[PDB]
């Protein structure tokens, strides 16, 4: 489909502004919501800045949001830089099948210490819950099925999806469904393989994974979206791992 | 606790064509089921009709879906009396947006 560009890194001294550019292959840019995500080291994502620039609660005011449709891009603004800002940004967008991140851009805050973050909790926040299960080891050519128990929202209503992240490597899209169950959406590397399937009765997201292979291997996130392409909410995730 | 009881949408509604989040009529038969026919609201889009009459997918078309009340037959192809069943239907499509 296309591709989403950000740098690999960037620096910037405390107390100054940074922006993080993204740019989008394909499709015109200005046509769906873009998401950026923070990731600090060994926790799990959390949003900063949804549809185009929509602030959440929680998020300090220095982090805005904004498109150029001219040149295809979306930016992340960060003003009067802290120590805590440190971390990986990731971001997301979406066209009508697929969901895309960009690699991430690694920032530095020149200066090396003076803070620190810590992690987010699993669900984002609030009441959202979101707890992930089903990881194990497994042989290539293996199966195993994940399961994602949510609590604290109408569950029905939101559509979901599930966001992959070998360790020390990027946040890669897997798999959407509709908050129905009527409309599902794949990776192209998962197609055949993979099948997303909900229960709404029972508040729970299920990923059955076929023919296993060893670049399937990552970290699975149970992910809330507002709409299609649009994540609020993150697990914590459960670890699969495919060896011979 | 048995106790006894006696005796499309688009005719009077086009809101299935003018909505922004549109939708198609699917006809449910059921002859084992009271009523017999049960209209079905499927969205047209993932997105939803905006201002210039385009397919917009900051947003999306979704079903509401609501459990209804119906009679079946309690024995199989008998038509004497039923049982009193709920069932998941669309009834129509909202368009949900992000921004709240
Ligand atoms: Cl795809």
């Amino acid at each position: 489909n296309f591709m989403l560009t950000q740098p690999h890194s960037v620096s910037e001294s405390p107390g100054k502004t940074v922006t993080i550019s993204c740019t989008r292959s394909s499709g015109s840019l200005a046509n769906y919501y873009v998401q950026w995500y923070q990731q600090r080291p060994g926790c799990s994502p959390t949003i900063v800045i949804f549809a185009n620039n929509q602030r959440p609660s929680g998020v300090p005011d220095r982090f805005s949001g904004s498109i150029d449709s001219s040149s295809n891009s979306a930016s992340l603004t960060i003003s009067g830089l802290k120590t805590e800002d440190e971390a990986d940004y990731y971001c997301q967008t979406y066209d009508p099948y697929s969901v895309v991140f960009g690699g991430g851009t690694k920032l530095t805050v020149l200066g090396g210490s003076g803070g620190s973050g810590g992690c987010p909790p699993c669900g984002s926040g609030g009441e959202v819950q979101l707890l992930e299960s089903g990881g194990g080891l497994v042989q290539p050519g293996g199966s195993l099925r994940l399961s994602c128990a949510a609590s604290g929202f109408g569950f029905s209503s939101y559509a979901m999806s599930w966001v992959r992240q070998a360790p020390g490597k990027g946040l890669e899209w897997v798999s959407a469904i509709s908050g129905s169950g009527g409309s599902t959406y794949y990776a192209d590397s998962v197609k055949g393989r993979f099948t997303i399937s909900r229960d709404n009765s029972k508040n729970t997201l299920y990923l059955q994974m076929n023919s296993l292979r060893a670049e399937d291997t990552a970290v699975y996130y149970c992910a809330r979206d507002l709409i299609h392409g649009v994540t609020r909410n993150w697990g914590c995730g459960t670890l699969v791992t495919v060896s011979s | 606790r048995t106790v006894m009881v006696n005796l499309n949408p688009k005719r009077s509604s086009d809101y299935y064509n003018r909505s922004t989040s549109p939708w198609n009529l699917h006809r449910n038969e059921d002859p084992e089921r009271y009523p017999s026919v049960i209209w079905e609201a499927q969205c047209r889009h993932l997105g939803c009709i905006n201002a210039d009459g385009n397919v917009d997918y900051h947003m999306n078309s979704v079903p509401i879906q609501q459990e209804i009340l119906v009679l079946r037959r309690e024995p199989p192809h008998s038509p004497n009396s039923f049982r009193l069943e709920k069932i998941l239907v669309s009834v129509g499509c909202t368009c949900v947006t992000p921004i709240v």
